DNA sequence: GCTGGCACGACTTTTGCACTCGTATATCATGCTGTTGCACATT
RNA sequence: GCCGCG
DNA sequence: AATGTGCAACAGCATGATCGCGGCAAGCTGATCGTGCAAAAGTCGTGCCAGC
């Protein structure tokens, strides 16, 4: 399985079909809830809890 | 054989469909009449007074 | 206490009957790397790279 | 004379009755619909 | 639900 | 020169993602009360006549 910690990620940079790339964090606990940080392509943060 | 409900039901069928035939209809958004249907909001008729 | 236990042990995800055929195959399946189970990845849910 | 299955007056059991209080995800690929933002013609 | 067979 | 209208981009939701076959366990797990009364139905301890 997935080791809890933090792990970024890229999406290989096709979900727009404008060529920017979006990375994206993610918190993984052991026992919880994760966290996610992502980026939208109009450059504006964005957290996603559970 | 057949169930009584002593109170109108809607059809999930056809209320709750991407085309929602009695939504357009009704000629009315589907929020609208999902919101009345389960008493979020009223709906009133006539009143033209 | 007890019915959880045994719920793990006897009906899992990760605890199967273990094949008998030869030694090789007991050997074989103790020391089996399962991707899949409760806290893994479901069979439909994962793509090529995986 | 001896014996072994039928009915009757208490007892015992059932039943409508309908009546209220009372822990999780992470497959992509596609098409369709709805909301909001923006360019163009108008008095 | 799991495992395997072509 | 300020204003209303039609067109387009982004987000959310529905849909479907092969065919046969074989074997093994564990769930498959699953209940609305009582009510207290007539009204009925059934049952039991008892006495009856008919056969050996």
């Amino acid at each position: 399985h997935r080791s809890p910690g933090v792990f970024f990620d890229s999406d290989k940079g096709k979900t727009h079909s404008s060529g920017k790339v979006l990375y994206n964090a993610r918190i993984i606990p052991y026992r919880g809830s994760w966290l996610d940080f992502e980026f939208d392509p109009k450059d504006n943060l964005f957290v996603r809890i559970d | 054989g057949h169930i009584e409900l002593a109170s109108p039901t809607a059809h999930i069928w056809f209320l709750k469909s991407l085309p929602s035939r009695i939504g357009l209809l009704l000629d009315m958004p589907l929020r609208d009449i999902e919101r009345v249907l389960y008493f979020e909001s009223y709906v009133v008729i006539e009143g033209g007074m | 206490i007890s019915a959880a236990v045994k719920e793990f042990f006897g009906s899992s995800q990760l605890s199967q009957f273990m094949d008998q055929n030869n030694p090789l195959s007991e050997i074989t399946h103790k020391r089996r790397i399962s991707a899949l189970g409760p806290g893994g990845l479901t069979r439909e849910r994962a793509g090529f790279e995986v």
